RNA sequence: GUAGGGGAGCGUUCAGUCCGCGGAGAAGCCAUACCGGAAGGAGUGGUGGAGCCGACUGAAGUGCGGAUGCCGGCAUGAGUAACGAUAAAAGAAGUGAGAAUCUUCUUCGCCGUAAGGACAAGGGUUCCUGGGGAAGGGUCGUCCGCCCAGGGAAAGUCGGGACCUAAGGUGAGGCCGAACGGCGCAGCCGAUGGACAGCAGGUCAAGAUUCCUGCACCGAUCAUGUGGAGUGAUGGAGGGACGCAUUACGCUAUCCAAUGCCAAGCUAUGGCUAUGCUGGUUGGUACGCUCAAGGGCGAUCGGGUCAGAAAAUCUACCGGUCUGCCUCAGACGUAUCGGGAGCUUCCUCGGAAGCGAAGUUGGAAACGCGACGGUGCCAAGAAAAGCUUCUAAACGU
RNA sequence: CGAGCUGGAGAUACGCUUUGACUCGGGGAUGUCCGAAUGGGGAAACCCACCUCGUAAGAGGUAUCCGCAAGGAUGGGAACUCAGGGAACUGAAACAUCUCAGUACCUGAAGGAGAAGAAAGAGAAUUCGAUUCCGUUAGUAGCGGCGAGCGAACCCGGAUCAGCCCAAUCAAGCCGAAGUGGCUGGAAAGCUACACCUCAGAAGGUGAGAGUCCUGUAGGCGAACGAGAGGUCGUUGUUCGUGAAACGAUGACUGAAUCCGCGCGGACCACCGCGCAAGGCUAAAUACUCCCAGUGACCGAUAGCGCAUAGUACCGUGAGGG
């Protein structure tokens, strides 16, 4: 999330998105299947989304004004 | 005996409605007066 | 992108027993029309799909309280694969 | 309603008037067969008997 | 001693002040035979589980039997009247803590131009499955349209939209009005109408012209091939296009008969012994010089100017010249697919699966179809699009 | 800020937290659909488009009225302000004026306030001197089928007090003094014997009544940084209802002067006195209250808002009631 999330490329960032939504979309067939033991993953990745979005949202005002 | 209340969607929802209600202030007042005296629930929502 | 869209996969008898013939079955968005459904489906699995019918499904229930019901406003998608069956490894549940 | 009465009843005649409603007690018999209380002239709805069995237990 | 006037006080809440009380227990409630001239006050006991007397003074949402008063609770009428069409029901068996009321069986009865079936409107999970028995159910209830959870709803062609128009609604500009606003051409909205591409079957507990089995149609896009040439608007025209009454001919859905055909077995009561009894006795598609009623249809050329804004090879009008094919409701034959009385086996109680005979003759036959029929009548019976043809513009031969 | 957190939610599981979680303030980034709704249609939350930028997804634009542009406006607000329009019951113990009343309602526009405002005035002192509001004048003068009843202003006091410009400290938050024993009790903050603080004896909680147990109060501290013309005719206003009826205003006809000028001073005239229109803007003193804090000889739930939450259930086609 820090330093270590923003130094990253531009499409990277988009590529954690589709990645996190896929996962997220898997834990979320086992939620209806009567499976899913993680809720913390899911809440966390639903946190990781917004946090990428958030910050690449941060980078269309800091060069550009 | 036909009794006052005949049903029919498109009637109902035709007068009562809320852009039946738009189209003429006296209306607008209604609308004002419903979502004035606290909270309330029109007519296109029942 | 291609893995939002759909919702959850329909638990039950028939569509456990459809899924045998090659014919699956999950929720998705309401909101959603039937052909970014398909690309969607499509390009999730690594299949083409020829069959697709989906329909919309209410809800409004309740328990005890004074708090009637809600509709729950589904809507549920059915898809049909081509020759190449047995999608991933969830359709042997 | 031509069929209204005048004044409320008293408690006491409203009892008086009750006073023909104690149920009489069923008069009970022993059941020389299975020593249970039965109903003359019936049968037994225990044992089943009335002279030998006839219903079933 | 009534209306009325005058005087002295009681009681309640709040406020200031003072004296205080309270877990060994306040207020409140409950009992009581004590005190005071009244309103009232006090002692003791019981209950209670936190706060509250007395005195003085100030201020009031200050004293209730009434108002067909207001709210609420509970009585009387009384175990009374009723339990919602006079289409009665009976027995066995099962389940169950409990059955007149639920389940199953065998009878009985009632509707049958309905009390059967399928739609629109409308109501929204009431459907299906498995539970549940508080309340609802005019009695019971093990059950229910009630409660709980879960499931179920599938469309290129059926309804609607992405097409069209009527009354009506709306409406730039415009015409008007103290405001608000009211009117109004084109246009647009508006199915109750017009237009438009498939049927026949099977099958979940619960869906079907939607899923699938067979076979088929429509539009768009692309490729190949044939072809060798124009394709043709928001334009014109043609046409969609419209009634009521009666009525000829043919046919079907559908229905009836039999010593037609197929299948099943049995039939005692007195008889029949099968010329008896029961049941079944075709749907879609493709093809055929097969059978057939009915139904409606000019082409071509030429001329003029003032006709369709303009224009045209299109349309109308004027002028010359002259049975037929077109289309087939339906029937029949062949083929194929499906269906079909029932039979067979297993059975977790009764469902599933598999198999499958024949379709003959005669008669009847509509408010359906062959059609936009024929005839008669006066009250003289939407529009628009798709569709067809033909120009301009433009692009291309 | 310094250990907890994981919303009203009573329960279960998985988890986030010294690389400061939550919570409390303060700026940003995401905001589908509807709604002024504004692509078009529309029985609101639906349906159908086109264009542009393109890796499909996706995003962006596409309403009307003023302008070169920037930009601004059609919306919404409980009450309050101004404006257009404007009742009746009722009163007169009937009822026509008049009252009710420019009340109610309707409508337009705008703000945190508006209106009004810088003298062709009031007034009679050869004076005061923008406007508004409060007190008073006074219920006088005056109006009125002279009935019902309606009702100013000047002077003076006071809140606040400016005239300039065209045409020719409050929101986070931190810091923060002073008690032990014994006794009744289920449990004391009570009783009791001693002690302390007190620029803190407001108040709430803690097994009951509470300075010294807790949170706080007095007081002190406190950020990145967030706020502060005339006339005639028809009528009307002001106390003014046609009355001797001025003046202002307006609809319809007419239509003057400007320096020995013009208006006014309750028909009119002279004298005298005050004042100079036909252009505009302009804090404060004033009103009200959705919202917030504090307070109460305000209620303590048949009260108090209708609601110890609900405009819900429930009634109605609906406005609406509840
Ligand atoms: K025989
Ligand atoms: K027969
Ligand atoms: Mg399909
Ligand atoms: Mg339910
Ligand atoms: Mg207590
Ligand atoms: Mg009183
Ligand atoms: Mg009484
Ligand atoms: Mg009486
Ligand atoms: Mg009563
Ligand atoms: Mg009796
Ligand atoms: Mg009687
Ligand atoms: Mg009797
Ligand atoms: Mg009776
Ligand atoms: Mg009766
Ligand atoms: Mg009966
Ligand atoms: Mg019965
Ligand atoms: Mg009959
Ligand atoms: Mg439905
Ligand atoms: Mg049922
Ligand atoms: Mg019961
Ligand atoms: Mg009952
Ligand atoms: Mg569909
Ligand atoms: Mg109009
Ligand atoms: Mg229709
Ligand atoms: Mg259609
Ligand atoms: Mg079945
Ligand atoms: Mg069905
Ligand atoms: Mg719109
Ligand atoms: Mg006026
Ligand atoms: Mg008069
Ligand atoms: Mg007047
Ligand atoms: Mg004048
Ligand atoms: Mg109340
Ligand atoms: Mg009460
Ligand atoms: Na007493
Ligand atoms: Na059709
Ligand atoms: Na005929
Ligand atoms: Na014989
Ligand atoms: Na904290
Ligand atoms: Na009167
Ligand atoms: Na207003
Ligand atoms: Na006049
Ligand atoms: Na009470």
């Amino acid at each position: 999330k820090p330093s270590e999330m923003r130094n990253l490329q531009a499409t990277d960032f988009a590529k954690e998105i589709d990645a996190r939504k896929k996962e997220l979309m898997e834990l979320r067939f086992q939620a209806a299947a009567g499976q899913l033991a993680q809720p913390h993953r899911v809440r966390q990745l639903r946190r990781e989304v917004a946090q990428l979005n958030t910050v690449k949202a941060e980078l269309a005002r800091k060069g550009e004004q | 005996m036909k009794r006052t209340y005949q049903p029919n969607n498109r009637k109902r929802a035709k007068t009562h409605g809320f852009r039946a209600r738009m189209k003429t202030k006296s209306g607008r007042n209604i609308l004002a007066r419903r979502r004035a005296k606290g909270r309330h629930q029109l007519t296109v929502s029942d | 992108s291609h893995y939002d869209i759909l919702q959850a996969p329909v638990i039950s008898e028939k569509a456990y027993s459809a899924m045998e013939r090659g014919v699956y079955s999950f929720w998705v968005s309401p909101k959603a029309t039937k052909t970014e459904i398909k690309d969607a489906i499509q390009q999730a699995f690594g299949v083409r799909v020829i069959g697709i019918s989906t329909m919309n499904v209410p809800g409004k229930r309740k328990r005890v309280g004074r708090f009637i019901g809600q509709r729950n406003d589904r809507k549920k998608a059915i898809v049909r694969l081509a020759e190449g069956q047995s999608i991933e490894a969830l359709a042997g549940q | 309603k031509h069929p209204v009465p005048k004044k409320k009843t008293s408690k006491s005649k409203r009892d008086m008037r009750r006073s023909h409603h104690a149920l009489t007690a069923p008069n009970l018999t022993e059941c020389p067969q299975c020593h249970g209380k039965k109903l003359s002239h019936h049968i037994c709805p225990n044992c089943g008997y009335y002279d030998g069995r006839q219903v079933l237990a």
